[PDB]
């Protein structure tokens, strides 16, 4: 009969059962949508923004409804750090049980659907079999989307009638949910311009909408509607699937690479800011131009906040953790209690050392103190035979300036080891390891799951694409080749490959 | 172990079953050898069972 | 074009040689001719090897694979291995390169002009594959010529001239071997012998008096052999378990030879009797044993007790007990304990490397030998860098142990995928479906479906 | 760059004068080096006692100090512990020792002078490549 | 042992710790390494270089050498760990 | 190295390095004994390095697969102190082998003998236990020749 890779074809010319089964699909996945967000909500911690935000507990689907509105909860806290005090229905809670619900309707909708398939809207009239307009379907669907993309645009980011989107700084220290105004121009294809989100949003949709007006009123050629198969649902099938792994392979990059849409306290940095300096050499800058003012290291340091200091370590970046390593970011290294302020490195006579930084490539990195020109001056030896550069033989000592270790000057060599240590991973930072018994291995924060997940689903579904494409234009073949093909495929036959009014 | 024993036969046990079980699976072979036709013939294998 | 083509013999020019079955005169052309090829390659190689040989270097050092087995027969060699003289190699080589004109003309004779079939107009020497009476005797006078051959290694090593005995009192020499052992417990003793560490089969020959003696025995028994195939046919037990057909024949050869050729491998690996080090160079466990003996000494030197000497792990860094108790060169030489060359004989008791010799009693002449086989151990590259793989491109060398052992261990595998496919194909030829399935009588369609 | 003169230019005695080597003369001694002694001191290191190497390093702080064309082929000839103290030439290849050690009967004064060249002027080639080991192959 | 402040003179330092020492490190003093270490090492716990001086059986060319590499030597509390590995500490190079 | 019942395994190194034996009388004869004590050394040593490259006189000083337990800045990695801290220790055992055969012929003598031991601590890692081996002996006095050089 039907294989159990084919079971799900015989809704292929039944679209009343089509429409049944895509309704089932999306009842399933909103039922997930609510179903994760209530999870989420049950295993949050909101109570500590700065140095346990939402990216290091693992929250994966939360920050996208925090993303374009839905900062707020009914329990009186909001993902901003702020109380809230009379809290809307549109919270997490709220979108969590409204996609439930839809969830539900959208099942019973494909109940009705199941049972009652035989509509004479399915009906060609001319005909009588069923069949589907696809061409002027495409029409109305795209006047749908161009709709609901001005409309979001327009109303929902804008925030003329709608809350705006997640809009931060440069350094992810002040963000919130606020309007943007569309940024006409070229200042709108700044992938870190959210301005640029408006500006689409609202063009684009209303092309999209007089396309719209273009494929309800205007049928397709027919040269164009042999070729491509349009009278096939599998060509709308292979295309669909060819445009769903390309905007995969557009997230999975702006994800990976970061911009107005992904901003890093909803998903952590990313690893780029890591690997250039970005939140070290911002910090470097504050400290001087507070010392350009007259302040000491101390003073200078304590002005840093403990949120920059945060993004300004390794265990944040999403390229060290592992495909095994399952669970919140806390479940590795731990969650983040404090700053222990910036270590110097003060040797022996005074000269300031700075610990070599680890690259996120290596697993383990050996802790070299490198000088200020950066010739090696100390390192903590595997081999301490014949050493010259042991911290013991040159002398340092560490000196501690911001954070909760402030104005602290350990100088035995023990102490300054570990904090070398500590150094090698960038800001050094105190955490709880027993909340979650947390293990000591680095995780990937949601920003590095996502684009995981979305790449591979990309491949497979440029696989699917190359599937069902050959299928739709080797439709005729399907079964097998007749005996019409052993006279065509002879060398010389026809002066044409495949017609034969040729030769 | 290098020792050098012959077969690594160290004790003289050892040789009782080495040299008696082909001697009854020699007797249960000769059994069905007497029973063949065992005159020459000209051909790459015999034919005759 | 008949007897030389696919349409009157089936038979395609990549095997067409197949076409010399059943062609005895032309298929004499053909061995004739190739052990032409053997002898031309053995008198242009050895040639070769003299006028590329520099005496500065020994033979070792210097890629040089024949002039060694020449050495230890004992031509142009002195006290200690020293090749005084290369003129006897010289003349083997125009000796065997001079006789390869006469074979070649003789293959060439047999192949082209020679009587196509030997069984009309020669019918001592014309013979059918089917015939075992006739192949036997065949069989039976190169038994006997390999009995001859044997004999001569004999006389060679007692009466003229004598071999090259590396374990000779003093250092190693050329000497008559006066007194080979002829007791059949220690030649077949050899033969019984497990091939497994410390024990090695017939690779462990330590001494050339038994190399010797079982030469006489290989000689006599050959020769007995011979005689007797000349005079017998082979009995009804074996008239009904083989296939009497060139191929199965060929196959039979093939994997004895492949047999030969792995035990050549392993005799250039591991043995140092037959193939002596000072003219092949150290075995891989010579060379470590070597290294672990240098740095002994050196550590000795330096005021190192080297028998309470611990190493990282507990275990002793220069002088351990082997599993079976005897005193050992330490580190991961220990696997090597076997090691047995006339360099470190001198420093072993009944328990192992004596102590007391170790400590007191080390030669310079075995801190030369041993930093000579540590530098050329049998490491190198296909591009013959010495060394380990991770060195660098100075040293030019890989030693002929490690050219030989490779070789004869690739021609042996080589040579048992050559038997398994001819002794197939010999047995599916005579049966008779050696070309397919016959579509008429198919033997599975007959066959009860099983399950 | 070129083989310059500036690095084929080698000290000669322990005074300090020095020596240019020819292009002949560092090419033959790199040959001499390889064959005679790259056994045991490929890549200016000691296979056999690597405590002492051919680093410049070592040779300077040799006693006599061996840094130099006539101190190396006199080492050559005159093989000596490193507090030069002891004779080794029974276990160090020279030409005095050439019956037991067969590489160096046929080295003249001129080869063993290219191979001392070699040697001084493999250290100006890397700055810490000869005698420097596995580390910086 | 994650600490050993005794480190930099094992052979990395100017000064070379007697007691706990490999042999190599006397090759950086000049006309030292293959003689007068071995006997360095050989009686190698002192209490310092006096009782080195005393108790080493030098001969007198030795004490010479010794007097002139007197500053670079010294002799503090002998580590087990690193006397056993004195004479050969597995650095070749 | 030896196992237990149970099948735990304790290696030791059985040793009487740096023994300092006692004779029990002015000549040695049949029931003459010579005992005393001697000291044991580690029976791995500073250059041993564990499965995570840990060792006394070299390896890493820290569990370096665990980078998240060394980010912590308040204890760190103080846990594993234990095992990452390998530490060289010489331990004690004494040994009394008892005479039953002397010879004056050649200076050779026999018996046996009863030793106490501590065994492999793996660095201090472990707790040491006793081993209380028995056994003969053999040995042979001769007078000092001048070039032993103790
Ligand atoms: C003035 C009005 C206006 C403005 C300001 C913008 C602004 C924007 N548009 Mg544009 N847009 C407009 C009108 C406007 N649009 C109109 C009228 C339309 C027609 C409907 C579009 C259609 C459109 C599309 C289809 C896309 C944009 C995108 C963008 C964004 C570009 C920056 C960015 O993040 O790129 C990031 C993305 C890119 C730079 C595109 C990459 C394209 C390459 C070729 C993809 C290669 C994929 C391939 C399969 C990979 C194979 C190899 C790999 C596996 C290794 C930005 C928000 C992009 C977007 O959504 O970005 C998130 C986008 O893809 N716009
Ligand atoms: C692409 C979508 C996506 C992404 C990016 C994420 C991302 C995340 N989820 Mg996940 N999640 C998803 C879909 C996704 N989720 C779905 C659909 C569900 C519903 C089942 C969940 C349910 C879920 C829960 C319940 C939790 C998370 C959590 C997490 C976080 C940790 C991920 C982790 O440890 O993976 C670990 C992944 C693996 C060990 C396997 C990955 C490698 C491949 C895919 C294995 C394939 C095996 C194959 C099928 C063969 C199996 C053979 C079989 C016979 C055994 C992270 C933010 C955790 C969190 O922090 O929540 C607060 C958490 O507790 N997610
Ligand atoms: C939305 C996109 C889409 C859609 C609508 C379809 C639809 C179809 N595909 Mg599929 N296909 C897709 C994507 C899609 N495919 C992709 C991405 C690939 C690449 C891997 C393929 C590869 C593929 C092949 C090779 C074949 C089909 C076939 C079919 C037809 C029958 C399938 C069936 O009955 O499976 C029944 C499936 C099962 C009974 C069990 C499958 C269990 C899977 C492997 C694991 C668990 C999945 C998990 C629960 C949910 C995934 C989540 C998602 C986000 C990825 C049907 C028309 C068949 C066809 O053409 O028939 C004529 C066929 O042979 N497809
Ligand atoms: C060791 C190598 C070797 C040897 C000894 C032989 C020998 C033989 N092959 Mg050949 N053969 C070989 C390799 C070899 N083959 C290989 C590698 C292939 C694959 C391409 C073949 C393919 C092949 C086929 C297809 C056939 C043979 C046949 C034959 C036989 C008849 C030759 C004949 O009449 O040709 C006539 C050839 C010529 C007239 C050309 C001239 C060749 C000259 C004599 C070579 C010069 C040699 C030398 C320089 C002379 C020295 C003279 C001396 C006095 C100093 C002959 C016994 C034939 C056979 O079986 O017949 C029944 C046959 O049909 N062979
Ligand atoms: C495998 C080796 C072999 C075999 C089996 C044969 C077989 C044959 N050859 Mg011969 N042949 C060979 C090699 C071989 N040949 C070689 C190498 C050559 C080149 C020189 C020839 C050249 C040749 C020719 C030109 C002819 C034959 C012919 C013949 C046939 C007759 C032989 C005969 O009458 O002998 C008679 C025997 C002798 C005259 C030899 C007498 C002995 C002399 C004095 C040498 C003594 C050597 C001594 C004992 C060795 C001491 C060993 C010591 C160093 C240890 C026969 C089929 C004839 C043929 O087929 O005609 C159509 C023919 O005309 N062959
Ligand atoms: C090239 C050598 C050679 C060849 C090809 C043949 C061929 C033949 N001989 Mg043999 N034979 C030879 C030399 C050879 N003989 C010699 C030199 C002698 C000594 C005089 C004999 C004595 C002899 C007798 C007395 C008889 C035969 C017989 C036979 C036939 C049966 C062979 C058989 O089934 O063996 C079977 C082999 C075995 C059952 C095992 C052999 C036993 C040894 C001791 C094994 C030892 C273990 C070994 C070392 C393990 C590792 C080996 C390693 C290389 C794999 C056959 C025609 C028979 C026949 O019909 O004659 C007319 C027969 O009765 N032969
Ligand atoms: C490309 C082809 C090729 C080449 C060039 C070589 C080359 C070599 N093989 Mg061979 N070999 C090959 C293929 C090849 N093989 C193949 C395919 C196999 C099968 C797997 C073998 C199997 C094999 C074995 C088993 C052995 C060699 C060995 C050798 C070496 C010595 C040759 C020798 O003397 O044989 C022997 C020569 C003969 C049988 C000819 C007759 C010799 C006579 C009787 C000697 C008379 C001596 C006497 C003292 C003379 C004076 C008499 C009087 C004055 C007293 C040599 C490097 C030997 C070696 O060193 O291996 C490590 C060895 O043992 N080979
Ligand atoms: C004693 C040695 C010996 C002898 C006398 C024969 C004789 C014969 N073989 Mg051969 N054969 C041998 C060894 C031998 N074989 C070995 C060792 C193998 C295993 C590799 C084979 C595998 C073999 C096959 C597969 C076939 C034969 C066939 C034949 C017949 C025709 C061959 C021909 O004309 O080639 C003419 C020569 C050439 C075309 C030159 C080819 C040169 C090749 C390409 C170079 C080597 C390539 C590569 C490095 C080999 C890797 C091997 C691997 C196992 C390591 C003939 C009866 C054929 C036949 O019809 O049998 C009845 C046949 O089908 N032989
Ligand atoms: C196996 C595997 C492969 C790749 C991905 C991954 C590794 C994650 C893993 C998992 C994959 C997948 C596809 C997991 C998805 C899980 C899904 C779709 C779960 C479904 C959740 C849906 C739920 C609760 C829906 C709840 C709905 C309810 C109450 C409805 C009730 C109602 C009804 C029915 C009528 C109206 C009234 C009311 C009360 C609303
Ligand atoms: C005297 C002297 C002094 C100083 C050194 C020097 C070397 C010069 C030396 C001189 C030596 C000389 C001149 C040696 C002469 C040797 C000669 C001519 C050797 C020739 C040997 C002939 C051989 C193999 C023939 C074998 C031929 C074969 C299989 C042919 C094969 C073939 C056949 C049979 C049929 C089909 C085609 C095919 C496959 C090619
Ligand atoms: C010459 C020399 C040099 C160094 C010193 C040393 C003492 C070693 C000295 C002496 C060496 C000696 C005496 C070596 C002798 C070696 C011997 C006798 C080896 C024996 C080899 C025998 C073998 C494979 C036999 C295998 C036979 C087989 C499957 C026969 C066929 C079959 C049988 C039996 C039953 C199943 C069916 C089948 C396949 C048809």
């Amino acid at each position: 009969g039907l294989p159990w890779y084919r079971v799900h074809t015989v809704v292929l010319n039944d679209p009343g059962r089509l429409i049944a089964v895509h309704l089932m699909h999306t009842a399933l996945v909103a039922g997930w949508a609510g179903s994760m967000a209530l999870y989420e909500l049950a295993v949050f911690d909101p109570s500590d923004p700065v140095l346990n935000p939402m990216w290091r507990q693992g929250m994966f689907v939360m920050p996208f409804m925090a993303r374009i509105g839905v900062t707020d909860s009914w329990g009186g806290w909001s993902v901003t750090g702020e109380s809230v005090a009379n809290p809307g229905f549109w919270s997490f809670e709220g979108v969590a049980l409204a996609h439930i619900g839809l969830s539900g309707l959208l099942f019973l909708a494909a109940v009705w659907h199941w049972v009652y398939w035989d509509l004479e809207l399915f009906r060609d009239p001319r005909t009588g079999n069923p069949a589907l307009d696809l061409p002027k379907i495409f029409g109305i669907h795209l006047l749908l989307s161009g709709v609901l993309c001005f409309g979001f645009g327009a109303f929902h980011v804008t925030g003329a009638w709608g809350p705006g989107i997640w809009v931060s700084d440069a350094y992810g220290i002040t963000g919130k949910v606020q309007p943007v105004a569309p940024a006409w121009g070229a200042e709108g294809f700044n992938p870190f311009n959210p301005s640029g989100v408006a500006s689409h949003h609202i063009a684009a949709g209303i092309l999209g909408f007089l396309a719209g007006i273009f494929h309800i009123a205007v049928r397709p050629p027919q040269r164009l509607y042999r070729a491509l198969r349009m009278g096939n649902i599998e060509t709308v099938l292979s295309s669909s699937i060819a445009a769903v792994f390309w905007s995969a392979f557009i997230t999975t990059g702006t994800m990976w690479y970061g911009s107005a849409t992904t901003p890093i306290e909803l998903f952590g940095p990313t690893r780029y800011q890591w690997d250039s300096g970005y939140f070290q050499q911002e910090i470097e800058r504050r400290v001087e131009n507070s010392l350009n003012e007259g302040l000491n290291l101390s003073e200078a340091w304590s002005r840093i906040p403990d949120k920059l200091a945060f993004y300004d370590y390794i265990g944040n970046n999403p390229a060290k953790g592992g495909l095994f390593r399952a669970g919140p970011m806390n479940k590795g290294d731990g969650i983040a209690e404090a700053w222990l302020g910036h270590p110097i490195f003060q040797d022996k006579e005074g000269k300031e050392l700075t610990v070599r930084r680890m690259p996120a490539f290596f697993e383990t990195f050996p802790v070299i103190l490198v000088d200020k020109d950066g010739i090696i001056r100390a390192d903590i030896p595997f081999r301490r035979a014949e050493s010259k550069y042991s911290i013991e033989q040159v002398g340092v000592t560490v000196s501690f300036y911001g954070g909760k270790l402030n104005g602290q000057v350990f100088k035995d060599a023990p102490t300054v080891k570990k904090y070398a240590r500590k150094a090698q991973l960038g800001e050094v930072l105190e955490f709880d390891r027993t909340t979650l018994e947390s293990d000591g291995v680095f995780r990937s924060s949601p920003r590095g799951w996502y684009t995981f997940g979305h790449a591979n689903f990309a491949l497979l579904f440029f696989l699917g694409h190359l599937w069902h494409g050959s299928r739709t234009l080797f439709r005729d073949v399907f079964s097998g080749i007749g005996a019409e093909v052993t006279e065509q495929v002879e060398f010389g036959a026809f002066q044409k490959l495949g017609d034969r009014s040729t030769k | 172990e290098g020792t050098g024993e012959a077969l690594g036969i160290d004790d003289t046990r050892l040789i009782v079953p080495v040299i008696l079980i082909p001697v009854i699976t020699f007797i249960l072979y000769a059994g069905f050898a007497s029973e063949q036709d065992n005159e020459d013939f000209f051909d790459t294998y015999d034919q005759r069972r | 074009v008949a007897g030389r083509d696919i349409e009157s013999t089936g038979f395609a020019w990549w095997s067409g040689n197949s076409r010399l079955i059943n062609v005895s005169g032309k298929l004499l052309g053909a061995h004739v001719a190739h052990a032409g090829l053997m002898v031309f390659w053995c008198g242009a190689m050895t040639l070769f090897e003299v006028a590329h040989y520099i005496p500065e270097k020994p033979l070792y050092e210097q890629g040089l694979i024949l002039l060694p087995h020449l050495a230890v027969l004992g031509w142009g060699v002195g006290p200690g291995g020293e090749i005084i003289d290369i003129y006897p190699y010289f003349v083997v080589g125009v000796l065997h390169l001079i006789s390869s004109a006469v074979l070649g003309f003789g293959g060439v004779y047999h192949s082209l002009i020679g009587p196509d079939t030997l069984e009309e107009s020669f019918p001592a020497f014309g013979y059918d594959w089917r015939d075992k009476n006739k192949i036997t005797t065949i069989l039976g006078i190169h038994l006997i010529v390999l009995g001859i051959g044997a004999f001569l290694l004999v006389i060679k090593a007692m009466y003229v001239g004598g071999i090259y005995d590396t374990w000779a009192p003093g250092g190693g020499d050329v000497r008559i071997i006066d007194s080979p052992t002829l007791n059949p417990g220690v030649i077949f003793g050899y033969v019984l012998k497990s091939p497994w560490g410390g024990d090695g089969w017939i690779v462990s020959v330590n001494n050339m008096e038994d190399l010797v003696g079982g030469h006489i025995w290989i000689g006599i028994i050959c020769i007995v052999g011979g005689f007797w195939h000349i005079f017998t046919k082979p009995f009804a037990w074996a008239r009904r378990a083989y296939v009497w057909s060139g191929e199965a024949y060929l196959s039979y050869s093939l994997v004895a030879v492949s047999l030969m050729g792995f035990i050549a491998s392993q005799y250039s690996w591991y043995n140092n009797t037959a193939y002596p080090s000072e003219f092949y160079g150290p075995t891989g466990p010579e060379a470590s044993q070597s290294q672990a003996f240098t740095f002994l000494v050196r550590d000795q030197r330096l005021g190192a007790n080297v028998s309470s000497a611990q190493g990282p792990t507990g275990l002793g860094k220069y002088l351990m007990r082997s599993p079976s108790g005897e005193i050992i060169l330490g580190g991961e030489t220990q696997r090597f304990w076997d090691l047995r060359a006339p360099w470190i004989e001198p420093l072993r008791g009944p328990n192992g490397l004596d102590l007391n010799k170790i400590k007191n009693d080390i030669q310079p002449w075995q801190e030369r030998r041993a930093a000579e086989y540590m530098t050329h151990a049998p490491l190198g590259s296909l591009n013959s860098v010495g060394g380990v793989a991770t060195e660098i491109n100075s040293v030019n060398y890989v030693s002929p142990r490690s050219w030989l052992t490779c070789a004869h261990f690739f021609l042996g595998f080589a040579f048992y995928i050559g038997h398994l496919w001819h002794a197939g194909r010999a047995r599916a030829a005579a049966a008779g479906f050696e070309k397919g399935i016959n579509r008429e009588n198919e033997p599975t369609l007959s066959l009860r479906p099983i399950d | 760059t070129d083989l310059d003169e500036n690095t084929r230019t080698v000290p000669l005695d322990s005074s300090g004068t020095t020596v240019i080597l020819t292009p002949e003369q560092v090419k033959r001694g790199k040959r001499l080096f390889n064959s005679s002694c790259g056994n045991c001191h490929v890549g200016g290191i000691t296979k056999t006692n690597p405590n002492l190497g051919l680093e410049p390093d070592a040779l300077s702080l040799a006693t006599p100090a061996r840094d130099n064309i006539d101190a190396l082929v006199d080492y050559m000839k005159n093989p000596t512990t490193y507090d030069g103290l002891e004779s080794i030439a029974e276990l160090h290849p020279s030409v005095k020792s050439a019956d037991i050690f067969p590489k160096m009967r046929s080295l003249s004064d001129e080869d063993l002078f290219a191979i001392g060249g070699h040697i001084l002027l493999q250290p100006k080639l890397s700055s810490e490549k000869w005698g420097g080991g596995k580390i910086y192959y | 042992n994650v600490e050993y402040p005794n480190v930099p003179y094992l052979g990395g330092s100017d000064i070379i710790d007697v007691n706990n020492a490999n042999v190599r490190v006397y090759t950086r003093l000049p006309g030292m390494y293959p003689a007068i270490a071995k006997k360095i090492i050989k009686r190698a716990p002192y209490k310092d270089i006096n009782e080195m001086l005393e108790k080493g059986d030098f001969t007198a060319a030795e004490k010479d050498i010794l007097d002139k590499y007197l500053p670079n030597l010294t002799a503090l509390e002998p580590a087990p760990e690193y006397v056993i590995d004195n004479i050969n500490n597995g650095l070749y190079r | 190295t030896v196992q237990l019942p149970g099948g735990e395994r304790v290696p030791f190194l059985f040793t009487i390095k740096e023994l300092e034996g006692k004779f029990s009388s002015s000549q040695v004869s049949a029931g003459t004994e010579l005992g005393g004590n001697f000291k044991t050394p580690s029976y791995r040593t500073g250059l041993f390095l564990d499965p995570k490259g840990r060792g006394g006189t070299t390896g890493y000083d820290m569990a370096v697969a665990l980078p998240g337990l060394e980010a912590d800045g308040g204890e760190g990695q103080d846990e594993l102190f234990a095992e990452t801290n390998k530490v060289f220790q010489v331990t004690d055992g004494s040994i009394e082998m008892a005479f039953n055969r002397v010879d004056g012929t050649n200076g050779e003598f026999s018996g046996v003998f009863v030793s106490e031991q501590l065994s492999d601590t793996d660095m201090g890692s472990k707790a040491p236990k006793k081993v209380l081996l028995k056994g003969i002996v053999f040995g042979k006095i001769e007078e000092q020749t001048g070039d032993e050089d103790y």
